[PDB]
This record gives C-alpha cells, sequence and structure tokens, in this order.
C-alpha cells in the first residue's frame, strides 16, 4: 500500500483535509509556544536582571 | 473622621464599611490649642489609636545567597483592614529630663 514515508500524500490532492493538517500543525506549534512560555516562567528567577538576567 | 462624627454613627451605619479601621482626627475648626501639664496633677494618655497608610518592607535587592545590599520596597496588604490600634493608654511621667509616655493598654498590635 502506502509506505510509511509516503502517508501525509493522502492529503495531497483533498484542499479540506489540507487545511485541517494545517490547521492541526498550527494548533501544535502555538500550543507549544504556550507551554514553553509556562515552563519558562515556572522555573524563571526575575529577581537579578544585572548578573542572572534572561540568557543566563 | 473626627470623634464628634464617630458619636453620632450608630454600630449598624459603621459596621462593614471600613470606618472601625480608620483612626480619627482632629478638626481644623478645632485646633491650634495647647494641652498643658499643670504641676500637681497627673496626666495620661488615652485613645492612643494609629491607622498605618504605607507599608513598606527592607527587602534584598537581588536573590542572590550573599546579597547584603537591602532596600525598601512596597506592599501589598493580604490580610484585609485590621491593622490600626487603637486603645492605646498609659501614665505620662517625669522619668528623666523630660516628660514621657509609658504605653500600658490597649489593643496596641495588630498581627498584620
Ligand atoms: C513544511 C515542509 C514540508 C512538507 C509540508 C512536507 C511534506 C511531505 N514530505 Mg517532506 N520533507 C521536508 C519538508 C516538508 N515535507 C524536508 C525539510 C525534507 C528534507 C529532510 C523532506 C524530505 C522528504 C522526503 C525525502 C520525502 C518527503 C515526503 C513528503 C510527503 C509525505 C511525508 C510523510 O508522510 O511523512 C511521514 C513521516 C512520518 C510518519 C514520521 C517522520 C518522523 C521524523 C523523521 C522525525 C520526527 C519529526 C518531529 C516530530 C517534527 C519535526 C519538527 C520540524 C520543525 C522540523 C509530504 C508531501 C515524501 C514524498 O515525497 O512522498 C511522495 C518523501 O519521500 N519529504
Ligand atoms: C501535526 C502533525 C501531524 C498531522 C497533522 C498528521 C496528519 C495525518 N497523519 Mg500522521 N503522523 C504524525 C504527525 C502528523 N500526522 C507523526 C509524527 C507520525 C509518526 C508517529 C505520524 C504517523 C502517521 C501514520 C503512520 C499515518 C498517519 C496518517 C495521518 C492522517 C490522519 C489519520 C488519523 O486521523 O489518525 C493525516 C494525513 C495516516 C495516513 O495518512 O494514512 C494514509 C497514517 O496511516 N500519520
Ligand atoms: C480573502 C479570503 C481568504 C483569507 C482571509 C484567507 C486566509 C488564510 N488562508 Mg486562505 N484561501 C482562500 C482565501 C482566503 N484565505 C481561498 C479562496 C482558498 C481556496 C479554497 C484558500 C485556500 C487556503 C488553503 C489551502 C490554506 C489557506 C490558509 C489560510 C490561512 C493561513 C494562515 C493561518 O493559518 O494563520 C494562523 C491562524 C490564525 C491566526 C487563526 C485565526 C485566523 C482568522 C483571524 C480567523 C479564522 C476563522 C474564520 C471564520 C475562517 C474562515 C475564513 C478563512 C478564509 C480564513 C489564512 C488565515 C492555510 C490554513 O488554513 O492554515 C491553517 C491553508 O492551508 N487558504
Ligand atoms: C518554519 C518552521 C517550521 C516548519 C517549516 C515546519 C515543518 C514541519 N513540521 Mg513543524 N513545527 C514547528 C515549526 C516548523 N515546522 C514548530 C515551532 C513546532 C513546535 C515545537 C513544530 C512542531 C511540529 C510537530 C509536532 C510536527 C511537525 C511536523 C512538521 C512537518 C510536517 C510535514 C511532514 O509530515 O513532513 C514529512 C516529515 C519530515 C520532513 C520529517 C523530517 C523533519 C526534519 C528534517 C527532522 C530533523 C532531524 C530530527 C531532529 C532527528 C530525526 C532522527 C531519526 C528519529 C529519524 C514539517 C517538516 C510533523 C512531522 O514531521 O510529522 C511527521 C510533526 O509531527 N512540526
Ligand atoms: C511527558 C513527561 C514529561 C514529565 C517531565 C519528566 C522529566 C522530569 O521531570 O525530569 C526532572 C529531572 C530533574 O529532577 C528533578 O530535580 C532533581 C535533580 O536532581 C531531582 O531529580 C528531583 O527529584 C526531581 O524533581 O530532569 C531535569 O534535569 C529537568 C529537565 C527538564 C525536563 C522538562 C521536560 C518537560 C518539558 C517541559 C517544557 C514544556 C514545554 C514543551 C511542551 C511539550
Ligand atoms: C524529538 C525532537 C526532535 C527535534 C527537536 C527536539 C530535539 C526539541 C525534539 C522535540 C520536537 C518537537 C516537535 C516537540 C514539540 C512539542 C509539541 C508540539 C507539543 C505540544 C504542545 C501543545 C499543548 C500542550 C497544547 C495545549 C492545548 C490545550 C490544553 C487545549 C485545550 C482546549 C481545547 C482542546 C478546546 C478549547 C478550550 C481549550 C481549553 C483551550
Amino acid at each position: 500500500g502506502l509506505p510509511w514515508y509516503r502517508v501525509h500524500t493522502v492529503v495531497l490532492n483533498d484542499p479540506g483535509r489540507l487545511i485541517a493538517v494545517h490547521l492541526m500543525h498550527t494548533a501544535l506549534v502555538a500550543g507549544w509556544a504556550g507551554s514553553m512560555a509556562l515552563y519558562e516562567l515556572a522555573v524563571f528567577d526575575p529577581s537579578d536582571p544585572v548578573l542572572n538576567p534572561m540568557w543566563r | 473622621i473626627t470623634t464628634e462624627d464617630i458619636r453620632g454613627l450608630t454600630y449598624s451605619q459603621v459596621k462593614g464599611t471600613g470606618l472601625a479601621n480608620r483612626c480619627p482626627e482632629v478638626s481644623e475648626q478645632n485646633a491650634g490649642g495647647t494641652i498643658k501639664f499643670a504641676d500637681d496633677k497627673k496626666y495620661k494618655v488615652t485613645e492612643l489609636c494609629l491607622e498605618p497608610k504605607s507599608f513598606q518592607i527592607e527587602e534584598e535587592v537581588t536573590k542572590r545567597r550573599g546579597e547584603t545590599k537591602k532596600e525598601f520596597v512596597d506592599t501589598k496588604l493580604m490580610t484585609r483592614a485590621t491593622y490600626s490600634l487603637t486603645g492605646i493608654e498609659g501614665p505620662i511621667v517625669f522619668k528623666d529630663g523630660g516628660l514621657t509616655f509609658l504605653e500600658k493598654g490597649g489593643i496596641d498590635y495588630a498581627a498584620t
């Protein structure tokens, strides 16, 4: 049938399903942005910006 | 709020309004006086009420484990308004070269 590396080619000629998979990818990326921000805020130390800035 | 105004209000009006925590004040109309301490007359303080309106804490400027520099930062009150002291009274005696007030009663503390 369709090997493991061609599996996302079924949505090649289905524009609605293509919009669906693009939406899912966008959802995952936005969720990553939010989750990364939350984790960073959880582990961030805002006390000392001159000797312990964000990049340290 | 003046003491003359607190007498006018009943407990029902004052309850739940935050006016009980507020320290009174002497009116500008009734001012410019002089509470002279006559000899052969022992005097004392009463109703010494202290309302703190600003709270500041000397916090370290950084979370460094060896931080020695500190500055006064403003704070939010977490307890609701029970912080004002009231009812503080005590004698006025000639302990030393001048008069002195000795605190001996009243609410005189607030665990804020
Ligand atoms: C946004 C860009 C993009 C898009 C939309 C596509 C889309 C496609 N590619 Mg891919 N491709 C891309 C970038 C992209 N590619 C890049 C950068 C490369 C170079 C490495 C390739 C190399 C490549 C090859 C060699 C082939 C495809 C093929 C395909 C088709 C099927 C793939 C499939 O079903 O995989 C299914 C994949 C899996 C079931 C698992 C993959 C797991 C990966 C390797 C590791 C984990 C990835 C991780 C979770 C997320 C990555 C994050 C990202 C920021 C990089 C599909 C049309 C196939 C094709 O043309 O078929 C006709 C094909 O043979 N692509
Ligand atoms: C003037 C009309 C118009 C507008 C405004 C857009 C806008 C968009 N199209 Mg495009 N598109 C159009 C006509 C239009 N298209 C036509 C006529 C076709 C042929 C059918 C397509 C076919 C097409 C495809 C195949 C794809 C797009 C995609 C996209 C989106 C990519 C960016 C994204 O996801 O942002 C990030 C998302 C957001 C910020 C979320 C909110 C976006 C807005 C503010 C509200 C969305 C709700 C709204 C009611 C939906 C209906 C309107 C729709 C046209 C967008 C973008 C919003 C891509 C997509 O869907 O990516 C996910 C995509 O794959 N379009
Ligand atoms: C501009 C930025 C960008 C671009 C162009 C892409 C592109 C892609 N993303 Mg997305 N992604 C982005 C940002 C971006 N992403 C961000 C910021 C996030 C949040 C962290 C994600 C999270 C995300 C997820 C969760 C998934 C994707 C997937 C995909 C692929 C969808 C098409 C596909 O199936 O291709 C076919 C597959 C490929 C081309 C895979 C190869 C991708 C690179 C070259 C692999 C790099 C090496 C890797 C680290 C080690 C692999 C070792 C071994 C296990 C093989 C495509 C390559 C999906 C995917 O790959 O599904 C299979 C997927 O699951 N992305
Ligand atoms: C394996 C590997 C390879 C290369 C890069 C790297 C080394 C980093 C490593 C990792 C790669 C990747 C791609 C990691 C990405 C992680 C991702 C995309 C994580 C996803 C996070 C998303 C999250 C939580 C989303 C949260 C969404 C929620 C609650 C939604 C809930 C909701 C729903 C569903 C309906 C409406 C109401 C409400 C409550 C909003």
